[PDB]
């Protein structure tokens, strides 16, 4: 049947349509010979020293601590090329195409992160890249569509259900179920059917490992907890791998609590929604009562996706890892503090990390805990969205 | 209940093949929709296949997206479905009924009562589009503990581990799409599986007479009959007229 374990406990699964099946378990046997194949981890390794900028830095906070006994580091994924955490992953995926064979790219993009980051890997590695979005998704954020085309990918509106993220997910798959000869399916979180919720966090698993090193480096022991969001789990996942072994160090992930839980309008599904099935996978998901799939809510648009990968369910069920959840007002106060105090622009997404690791300070002043927040990105394509707001309330 | 046996044992006897309509459930309205489904049996329609309006139907073209989103429009729920499904099948006593399903709808409220559901309201088979045979396992079980026949695609990058599981799994028919297709059809009755029904693309007359001389027991048409009722929106009465004319020609091929 399939070389690897398709299932995390109960999560995760392979739930597509027969003929998709082939495809993911050609995807399969590929990505289990390139993890043995010192050829391809050597090829990938030089692309994410010297095309993508890693490793990447771990900042000390020096001023927003100050009368507490926290001490913060940021991993600063926001240096990377890009701008977010997301080109890992990318350029993995798309060495992997190569080796298959591939010569096309299939990817589906919301806020339109994943659409850049997928474009700039074809772009770099000669493959032809078609996008879909959703049309709400498209008039939103035409900037990234611009950068898209100056990449030479091709954007497709998707107007199907509600056109937005969940809709183009959709329409990914249907390409691909008829083109998988030739192109590749970029998928841009770790969720969805079995193989890609391990391959894409054996290919954000470097932010953990480095991230252990420099800690060790610069404070001779491991932190007492390691933070980060949660929007499809990507980030979150490449921070924890290499701790969940550590069993002294936490893991919490941080989903977006929008305006309040009580007020239903969020994207936390892992601690507020219900298990399902779509997405071809089994994993706490938005949905009605009926078994309709919402969208999520929140501020920051890359925290959209309205369930969960599958292995964060997993560590979730067993304990090893603690979720919470941060609304719009928590994240944003922590987007303006950093910016004051330490100067760093944040991506809203990251900022509902750093908003928890704020309220674990603030909240016990006097407790002494070494943390890590996991910068996933930085927030210059945020300043607009958080202008209007400050301009909205004064 | 063996709807499917009987209704092939009777075609098998007049040497027909089966022609099968997929409509959604509750397109355009719900009261429109009851009318529609009666008049593909009057018509001359051997079985159904009704779809369930999904918010995700990843598995889908446009034609059925669209489908689903006049249904919901219309305020069609899983429920009201399941209270369509029991007043057709008390107007309807032998027309064998299949649901084509997404996972999450079967998932929802328990696997188990949903197959229930499906026995009380006398549904004859389920085809959930996105449970591949490798994941089937909790729902064939199901769907055999409530007398349901659980239908699988056969796909075109079909292997031959897939037809023996297809053979093995499957009951009522299997849903063909679409190597060769005589050697498709003939691997499958070799595996001794359920009568094979073609269901890629069957838009024609001509080509529901294919399916049959190519070794088929008949044709679902997919979407070619939700595109007479998309066409036909603004005219319900010739809405109904063209779906007369088409199915009664497509069932007239099936004759040969
Ligand atoms: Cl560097
Ligand atoms: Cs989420």
């Amino acid at each position: 049947t399939t070389l690897l374990n398709p299932y995390f406990g109960e999560f995760g699964g392979m739930y597509v349509p027969q003929i998709l099946m082939p495809a993911l378990n050609q995807l399969e046997e590929a990505f289990v010979s390139a993890q043995k194949d010192p050829e391809f981890q050597a090829q990938f390794a030089d692309l994410l020293k010297n095309y993508a900028g890693r490793p990447t830095a771990l900042t000390k906070c020096q001023n927003i601590t100050a009368g507490t006994r926290t001490t913060l580091y940021l991993k600063r994924e926001d240096l990377l090329h890009g701008g977010a955490h997301k080109t890992n992953q990318v350029l993995g995926q798309a060495l992997l195409a190569k080796r298959m064979g591939k010569s096309e790219i299939i990817a589906e993009t919301g806020a339109g992160q994943h659409g850049v980051a997928s474009a700039l890997a074809s772009a770099l590695l000669g493959l032809k890249c078609r996008i879909y979005m959703g049309a709400k998704d498209v008039e939103r954020q035409s900037p990234n569509v611009f950068r898209m085309r100056l990449m030479g990918a091709e954007v497709i509106p998707v107007h199907s259900g509600s056109a937005t993220l969940k809709d183009a997910c959709n329409e990914a798959l249907r390409d691909w179920s008829g083109s998988y000869e030739t192109a590749h399916y970029m998928l841009g979180t770790a969720a969805g059917p079995h193989p890609y919720p391990t391959i894409v966090r054996e290919f954000q698993r470097m932010i953990g490992e480095e991230t252990k090193a420099q800690i060790l480096d610069k404070e001779g022991r491991l932190p007492d907890a390691v933070i980060a969001c949660v929007g499809g789990g990507s980030n979150a996942i490449g921070m924890f791998a290499d701790f969940i072994n550590d069993t002294s160090v936490g893991l919490i992930g941080v989903e977006p609590g929008g305006h309040g839980i009580e007020t239903g309008e969020h994207g936390a599904p892992l601690k507020h929604g219900r298990v399902g099935i779509y997405f071809g996978m089994k994993a706490p998901m938005m949905q009605t009562a009926d078994g309709q799939i919402e969208e999520s809510y929140s501020i920051s648009a890359g925290l959209d996706f309205p369930s969960v990968g599958p292995q964060h369910a997993y560590l979730n069920s067993i304990g090893r890892a603690d979720y919470v959840s941060i609304t719009d007002d928590e994240a944003l106060e922590a987007f303006k503090t950093l910016c004051r105090h330490e100067g760093i622009i944040p991506a809203l997404e990251s900022s509902h990390a750093l908003a928890h690791a704020l309220k674990m300070m603030r909240e016990q002043p006097e407790k002494e805990q070494l943390l890590v927040v996991n910068l996933s990105g930085r927030g210059d394509k945020d300043i607009f969205t958080v202008h209007d707001i400050l301009k909205a309330r004064g | 209940m063996e709807r499917y046996e009987n209704l092939f044992a009777q075609l098998n006897d007049r040497r027909e093949g089966a022609f099968v309509p997929f409509v959604t459930l509750g397109d355009p309205g719900i009261e429109q929709s009851l009318k529609i489904i009666d008049t593909l049996i009057d018509a001359g329609a051997d079985a159904l296949e009704l779809g369930v309006p999904f918010s995700d139907p990843l598995a889908d073209g446009p034609t059925i997206q669209n489908a689903n989103l006049r249904a919901f429009a219309a305020g069609v729920t899983p429920a009201q479905c399941f209270e369509m499904l029991a007043l057709i099948r008390e107007k309807h006593p032998t027309i064998p009924i299949g649901l084509l399903m997404y996972a999450n709808l079967v998932f929802n409220n328990g696997i188990d009562a949903f197959y229930a559901r499906c026995e009380q309201v006398g549904v004859d088979s389920v085809l959930v589009a996105d449970v591949p045979v490798e994941e089937s396992a909790p729902f064939r079980q199901a769907a055999l503990r409530h007398n349901i026949a659980p239908i699988f695609i056969c796909p075109p990058n079909a292997d031959d581990d897939l037809l023996r599981q297809v053979a093995s799994y499957g009951r009522g028919y299997t849903y063909l799409l679409s190597l060769p297709l005589h050697h498709l059809i003939e691997k499958l009755k070799e595996y001794h599986a359920a009568p094979a029904l073609q269901g890629f693309g069957i838009s024609s007359p001509e080509q529901v007479s294919a399916a049959v001389r190519a070794g088929a027991a008949g044709a679902i048409s997919g979407s070619a009959i939700v595109k007479i009722i998309e066409k036909n929106l603004a005219s319900p009465k010739q809405m109904l007229a063209e779906l007369r004319s088409f199915v009664s020609a497509m069932k007239a091929a099936s004759r040969a």
